[PDB]
RNA sequence: GACCUCAAAUCAGGUAGGACUACCCGCUGAACUUAAGCAUAUCAAUAAGCGGAGGAAAAGAAACCAACAGGGAUUGCCUCAGUAGCGGCGAGUGAAGCGGCAAAAGCUCAAAUUUGAAAUCUGGCGUCUUUGGCGUCCGAGUUGUAAUUUGAAGAAGGUAUCUUUGGGCCCGGCUCUUGUCUAUGUUCCUUGGAACAGGACGUCACAGAGGGUGAGAAUCCCGUGCGAUGAGAUGACCCGGGUCUGUGUAAAGUUCCUUCGACGAGUCGAGUUGUUUGGGAAUGCAGCUCUAAGUGGGUGGUAAAUUCCAUCUAAAGCUAAAUAUUGGCGAGAGACCGAUAGCGAACAAGUACAGUGAUGGAAAGAUGAAAAGAACUUUGAAAAGAGAGUGAAAAAGUACGUGAAAUUGUUGAAAGGGAAGGGCUUGAGAUCAGACUUGGUACCGGGCCAG
RNA sequence: GCCUAGACCGAGGACUGCGGUUUUUACCUAGGAUGUUGGCAUAAUGAUCUUAAGUCGCCCGUCUUGAAACACGGACCAAGGAGUCUAACGUCUAUGCGAGUGUUUGGGUGUAAAACCCGUACGCGUAAUGAAAGUGAACGAAGGUGGGGGCCCAUUAGGGUGCACCAUCGACCGAUCCUGAUGUGUUCGGAUGGAUUUGAGUAAGAGCAUAGCUGUUGGGACCCGAAAGAUGGUGAACUAUGCCUG
RNA sequence: GGCGAAAGACUAAUCGAACCAUCUAGUAGCUGGUUCCUGCCGAAGUUUCCCUCAGGAUAGCAGAAGCUCGUAUCAGUUUUAU
RNA sequence: UGCUGUAAAGCUGGGUCGAACGGCCUCUAGUGCAGAUCUUGGUGGUAGUAGCAAAUAUUCAAAUGAGAACUUUGAAGACUGAAGUGGGGAAAGGUUCCAUGUCAACAGCAGUUGGACAUGGGUUAGUCGAUCCUAAGAGAUGGGGAAGCUCCGUUUCAACGUGC
RNA sequence: AAACUUUCAACAACGGAUCUCUUGGUUCUCGCAUCGAUGAAGAACGCAGCGAAAUGCGAUACGUAAUAUGAAUUGCAGAUAUUCGUGAAUCAUCGAAUCUUUGAACGCACAUUGCGCCCUCUGGUAUUCCGGAGGGCAUGCCUGUUUGAGCGUCGU
């Protein structure tokens, strides 16, 4: 807010003895602004409590490599079809993920050849939900800038852009981003993992450079992908061992017996 | 966030948690660390001794460059030797052939004496050096070079 | 006012301090202005390079001794004994510092190098140079092309070779003799006048 | 999406900039597009509406009257076509405004400047 | 007849004042407040008051920093550092050098005999190719206007042969301003007053930003995106080519040798007083007293004398950029507010109104797609009513979107011996609900209440 | 031991148990209710609202030892209305990396305040102590003793190894007191050995960064409230006093 | 500051120091208020110091987070001995 | 109209209405009112109540009008009683003046009347004033202070005639 | 038993909450440098066919010229106003003008629409008196011109 809003007036207060409490009050005559109250956050017309600031702290500050851990889980998370699915996206008629189609795709320079290949891989059917999810925003937000809201479609993830981009700017809900700058706002939108991700055989050939490998250092100056701090997730499998079943005592039922 | 504060919890509830008796009034007891000597000497005297007073002698216009030292110790000292060749180094050291270890050029003040070194021979320059570290140097056969 | 077991604080907040307060809200906005103006220079000059060249010089300060750094110009010598003129190395793109002087040997030979160096690839066009020789070049980075090297610091295999004194003796000893220095001459002229 | 600097998505502005338009902003604001018919013989897609102009009503309650437009009338967003009226109950009759987003010009009003107007836009006169 | 000093003119020609406030350069200068009292201190070298600028200002090419192997005009950021230090050593306060980075740019006079030539300059008049050139005449000026030099040097004599070259214009480029031009459905069905809604079938897409249009419109309109093609203006102080004069025994640079090498005074500096500073036997500033020198002078963060060392070169001057910006002009935005909010003001708001005056200072947004703003008849003095009429709606009638509560009228039902209201329980009256199940195929079987 | 009159309850939901009777791999009263019959489903039944009756029931909020108070605020209704943000911090927790850690001053890049990338310094940590000049952390398996989870060897017990952590006796580094070797710019040096002394130290590092609640200090600082103090302006149309003209 | 045949009178309904705007949201150990539900735990008016006595700091009483362990030796109590 | 939850609350039937809105996973805050002699706005009881009582005083008839205690005309009864309730001005107001129309609001009853409302009309100077003179006083100028806004001086330390 | 009072429901009031919106505000960022004696900012009073405001303008008065553009304006009225065009409307653009009385505000004065003087032209038989039109007269300071003052002072 202004620094001054609500603070253009002479107003005192009334002091005690004339029967109306103590809040400041406008002084002079003639107006019904007259005798009224003023500055304080109870009184219509005063200042705020506590008026916001342009200092409040904006910006937060995430460590570059948490950051890129997260990067990585959630390009790992786009190849689990079952997070792909949850997140929304229209996967169910796509043989396999991650879904990896030939670098002609980074030359097509039309959106209808764009579309056309969308629809030829099985990716259409995300566009379509995007396109009949449009709803006019509830609330105030329509007011400001915000007027229309649609769902997230697939992320086609380039090496080189020969025209792909453009043709694909004008499609709702498709986004386009270099295999060299990929960022979790892109990979997990809503904080939400599972995009539905269209590599190029190009940007898929080049993650192995870009993240790293046991055979191949990142580009990354000193950077190393993130270790696990389990080896087998399948918990069920480990438990269900002979290793681990020849030393447990048998097992006691399900519900006990009430007995009394 | 502001949700998850007590503030949202003393929604309700008269004095906020401040009290009913004591009533959160502007400044019980004075402004920043006033009263340090009078009615808050229970607590300077108690969690900040040495607070009242002079101590020592004035320096002034002091120069903290001056006295710019950072210390290193003999068991730290071995990685400042290049990485790669650490490991040839520990074998093929003699009175004829041994490490040179700029420990300025690192960044570094005086070596220091605490720890154990390889038995092995070192050649380690310094600016300063501790009576022990020395020792310790020459007893596995190196020499410290003072450097300026 | 003072309470339970803290760190006593020293926040300096008692003057009209709200009246004053930078935001740099604009932190990227000047990033990219910036950037541009980079831009728009270079492609005023071009294929001259937008840096002029600078020298190398030792920091000063016991703590910054080790270190070596870029200055601000060479001095008057290091062009005297590459045949250029003061007045003349400015419009070729060589900085030059009336103010430093040379009393050792090392950094002069350094810069001597470096002016040997970009001389030995510079080039300079004339009224008889054609615009396709002109379109030949690129706009080289002077800083990225001629940078700052720190000397490596010795390393490998040398010979032991064990002094009678220590090293700490050594120090101790020098210690000493500056500490007395004054009043042991003094005691020296005194004894001898006496004699 | 836009990418010019210079062009706003601000509704706030877009709406201001479009009631506060001056009357010649107004008559490009006031377009019409060209019947099917007249899109083939001149070449053009839409133009400004004119007073001498004959148009077809395609949309609202009006639709299919066709008429002579008697007047362009700017300061009301609006085209009055000859015989399109509401009748009051005291027998009076006040023309019926009608957008010209929501007509197809079925004949041309020509002149030396609409010619040349069309002959700017690529067309033929 | 000069000169010096001093006047006058409606003399010829100029110039200054005042305005604006966000940032800028100075002067002047509080108290509230904190210290749990209070006077030094703090707030604060702040508010108020005064003078003066610009697009930035100021500062600026060391009388610097340092103490190192030395850096090298100024400014800003990060760091130094809440540190050295200051402080009723309390409350509090508080810089600098180094280091990384943004940006970088350098210079001008005075002090010198042109002395074989005042080589300089304002003005008048005439003239031209006019931000000026040429010619001429007064005047200024020797109590010093030009050329030549500025300490990094540099000068006068030689030197070695070297190395270099000014100006007048045309067209382009760049820069700025500006004109013109642009893809694809208004196809069918349903609802609706209106299709911009839903369904079907499509199209364009480097355009699915935004707005308009009778409801949520990429495809109806304006735009958006992409480019294309013209007109003008400006630039010693931006560069890319071309044109004619180069008055070049000239101007300059480089190297070597010899002799020299002018360098700012009531100032520096010292005392003292007041103020200020982190600056502590005194950081800067100012008043008064004293008042220099020429390897001199200043600084080197503890006063003094003695001896060294280091480092600059004051008392004269100019200068872009990086920096600042609640003002002015032009734009784009937001996890902001949504008519008691947001500026005081979304409206004929600094308005209406008050005060002698300085000043003080409101309330107040929305019929409908369209006025189609209710013709006509009738009762009434009229305002109005009743019919009628328009509209999708009058449960929209300019007392106009929706239209809560307090409060009020009418209608229905009920209760009522000096309050009313509440809990618990049941009756009475009213309302609500459920298993003959999604029942199964005359039978089977189930639901509820009870003995 | 036996007979006999009433009341309330019926939790659980295949089996599994303990017992009993035995006439039986059976049955039971023994690890919690079943059998049967009538009525009703146009309803006997249950809930709510209004009201009557019985019984109990002072007006809330607040300061207070004590409020229904002859203590204060409150006629009524709507809308507004009070622990916030920031700088620097303590504890705890989550996360990344770890003797390191922190990309974001800046540079690169961009689909352009985003996302992505880069490194020199710098901060903090890796060493302390002393006013300072200065000096600067292993006798030993980084020590001895008593406990100590877990692990190992047995075979209740017992034997071994024992991290974290705890009690205790030592050792190491700095400050203080003493001692005072070879030596010497003969006044310096400080070998060596001691001391109910002292430190925010050592003795196989634990830190750095982001975020969250709570707590702290400066800020308008939870909201509203003085009597005052200061700076710069405006008034002698009322009124006080002089003067001038009526 | 004025002005006062003097009442601290008068100085625009304002006078034991006018009015106006600003510093200023001046400070208050003092009065008032401080906005949803349920669940679990649950006080103190006492000690020491304070120009302290209507206020603080300090210890106590209270909550929260836990951590090391798992019957070790503990208790607002008795007995026996002293 | 019911249903769910111990509760904060959530859902639903009927009516009114007219353009946007919600569940779930998370983020964030100017996030929840009964009180503050709280703020602004709105509304009661009181209550058809207090009250509309100073300045001697009104009455008959006609006209007008829908309507007359209150307007107009006539008759009368009264009063101010020339130190006026008469006739003019200064200060102040600013069209209130006049004619015509006119009654929604205002004239604390009423209204056909009005200083109200609407539309027009109206203020004529050589001789009346201002204008000019000086009064107490105010105040430029050569100047002297003051950092300065400005203060001081006016018989003013001055080469002072827009002379006749 | 009514009236009266109280409670609820319906409808009607009173009032303007709620909901939906928004040519406004507010904050951030990007870019630019341009007030005035060549009379500014501000003030007063005027100006339209029918206007009180707001907006615009200055006796050339909701505007004149010019450039561009191409058929309106509109509440009503109305061209001696216009349409294949020197042409409707247009604060579109804007380089030429107009610009009352003032204001730093400049002949003097200003609580006055008060009072001079100079020049050119012009009316009343007029160098003088009375009238009209146009153009002038401030202060501080600079450079220069011209006319001067002082036994300050040189020479003859
Ligand atoms: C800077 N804002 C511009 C605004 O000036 C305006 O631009 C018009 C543009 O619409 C006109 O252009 C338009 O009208 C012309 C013609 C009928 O006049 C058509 O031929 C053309 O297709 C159409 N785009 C152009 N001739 C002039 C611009 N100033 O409208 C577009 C805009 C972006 O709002
Ligand atoms: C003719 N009388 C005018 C009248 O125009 C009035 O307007 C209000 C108007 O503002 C209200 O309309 C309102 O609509 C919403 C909502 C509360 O209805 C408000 O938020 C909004 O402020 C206002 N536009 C409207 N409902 C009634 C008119 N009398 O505004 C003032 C007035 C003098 O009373
Ligand atoms: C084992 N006991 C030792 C005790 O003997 C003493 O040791 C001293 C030591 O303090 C002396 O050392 C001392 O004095 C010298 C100075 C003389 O140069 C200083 O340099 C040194 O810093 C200082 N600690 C050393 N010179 C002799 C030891 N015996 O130091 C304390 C102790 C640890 O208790
Ligand atoms: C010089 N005499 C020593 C005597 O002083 C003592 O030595 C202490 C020793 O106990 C201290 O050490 C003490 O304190 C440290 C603490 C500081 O961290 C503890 O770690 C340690 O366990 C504890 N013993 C040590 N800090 C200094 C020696 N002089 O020990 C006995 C002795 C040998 O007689
Ligand atoms: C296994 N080796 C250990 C080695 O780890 C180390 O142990 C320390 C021990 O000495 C410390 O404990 C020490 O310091 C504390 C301290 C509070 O002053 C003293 O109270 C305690 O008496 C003293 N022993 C303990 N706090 C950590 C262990 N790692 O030092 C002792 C040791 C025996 O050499
Ligand atoms: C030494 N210098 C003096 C200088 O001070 C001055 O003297 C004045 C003198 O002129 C004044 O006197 C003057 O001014 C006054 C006026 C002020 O009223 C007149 O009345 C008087 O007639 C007139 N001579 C005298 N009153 C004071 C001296 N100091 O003028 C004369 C002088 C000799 O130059
Ligand atoms: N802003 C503060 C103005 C007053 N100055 C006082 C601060 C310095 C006081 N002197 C400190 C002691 C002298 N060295």
């Amino acid at each position: 807010v202004a620094e001054n809003a609500g603070h253009q007036t002479s107003a005192e207060s009334w002091g005690t003895g004339r029967a109306v409490a103590r809040i400041p009050r406008v002084g002079g005559g003639g107006t019904h602004r007259s005798g009224q109250a003023a500055f304080g956050n109870m009184c219509r017309g005063g200042r705020m409590f506590a008026p916001t600031k342009t200092w409040r702290r904006w910006n937060v500050k995430v460590n570059h490599n948490e950051k890129r851990y997260a990067t990585a889980s959630a390009i790992a998370a786009s190849a689990v079809t079952s997070l792909v699915l949850a997140r929304g996206h229209r996967v169910e008629q796509v043989k396999e993920l991650p879904l990896v189609v030939s670098n002609e795709f980074e030359s097509v320079t039309k959106t209808k050849d764009a579309v056309a290949v969308l629809k030829a891989v099985g990716a259409h059917k995300d566009v379509v939900k995007v396109i009949k999810s449009k709803k006019l925003r509830a609330g105030k937000g329509k007011l400001r800038g915000r007027r229309f809201t649609q769902r997230r479609g697939p992320l086609v993830v380039y090496a080189q852009d020969n025209g792909i981009v453009k043709a694909l700017r004008n499609v709702p809900g498709v986004e386009t981003a270099s295999v060299k700058h990929l960022g979790l706002l892109q990979l997990a939108p809503g904080a939400h993992l599972g995009r539905f991700i269209i590599w190029t055989q190009g940007a898929f050939e080049s993650l192995d450079s870009v993240y790293g490998s046991d055979s191949t250092k990142s580009i990354k100056s000193g950077y190393t992908l993130p270790s696990n701090i389990i080896s087998n997730t399948d918990v069920t499998r480990l438990i269900n061992s002979a290793e681990v079943q020849a030393v447990v005592r048998p097992a006691g039922e399900k519900t006990q017996k009430k007995s009394h | 966030p502001t949700r998850l504060t007590k503030t949202r919890k003393h929604r309700g509830n008269v004095s906020a948690g401040k009290g009913r008796i004591g009533k959160h009034r502007k400044h019980p007891g004075g402004r920043g660390k006033a009263g340090g000597q009078h009615h808050h000497r229970t607590n300077l005297d108690k969690y900040h001794p040495g607070y009242f007073g002079k101590v020592g002698m004035r320096y002034f216009h002091k120069q903290q460059n001056h006295f710019w030292r950072p210390e290193i110790n003999l068991d730290k000292l071995w990685t400042l030797v290049d990485s790669e060749k650490k490991d040839e180094y520990l074998s093929k050291s003699s009175a004829s052939a041994a490490p040179v270890i700029d420990t300025l050029a690192h960044g570094y003040g005086k070596v220091l004496g605490k720890g154990r070194l390889p038995e092995v021979p070192v050649i380690v320059k310094a600016r300063f050096v501790s009576k022990l570290a020395e020792e310790k140097i020459r007893a596995v056969g190196g020499v410290v070079e003072l450097v300026a | 006012a003072i309470s339970k077991n803290l760190p006593l604080l020293n926040n300096h907040f008692r003057k009209h301090w709200q009246e004053r307060v930078r935001v740099h809200f604009d932190q990227a906005g000047k990033k990219a202005s910036r950037r541009q103006s980079r831009l728009r220079k270079a492609a005023k000059i071009a294929p001259r390079p937008i840096d002029a060249l600078r020298p190398v010089v030792r920091a000063p300060t016991v703590k910054y001794n080790r270190k070596v750094r870029a200055g601000r110009g060479f001095t008057l010598a290091e062009l005297k004994a590459v045949g250029i003129a003061p007045k003349y190395a400015r419009t070729i793109g060589i900085s030059v510092d009336h103010r430093r002087q040379n009393k050792s040997q090392e950094t002069f030979d350094a810069n001597v190098a470096r002016l040997q160096e970009y001389k030995s690839k510079l080039v300079i066009f004339d009224k008889k140079t054609k615009a396709s020789e002109v379109a030949s070049f690129e706009q080289v980075d002077v800083s990225a092309t001629f940078p700052v090297e720190q000397p490596a610091p010795e390393s490998g295999l040398r010979a032991v070779e064990v002094p009678e004194q220590t090293a700490y003796r050594t120090l101790r000893l020098a210690r000493n003799e500056k500490k007395y220095k004054g009043i042991r001459e003094k005691r020296a002229k005194e004894k001898a006048e006496a004699e | 999406a836009k990418i010019s600097q210079d062009v706003s998505s601000s509704r706030s502005k877009a709406r201001k900039a479009y009631f506060t338009a001056s009357s010649v902003e107004r008559r490009v604001l006031l377009s019409a597009p060209l019947s099917k018919e007249l899109r083939q013989q001149y070449n053009v897609k839409s133009l400004p509406i004119r007073q001498n102009d004959e148009v077809l009503v395609v949309r609202g309650s009006k639709k299919g009257s066709e008429g002579k437009v008697n007047s362009v009338y700017r300061l009301k967003f609006a085209i009055q076509v000859d015989k399109l009226q509401k009748e009051k109950s005291n027998g009076a009759s006040v023309p019926i405004n009608i957008h010209p987003s929501k007509v197809v010009i079925t004949k041309l009003h020509l002149d030396k400047d609409r010619k040349a107007l069309i002959q700017r836009k690529g067309g033929k006169a």
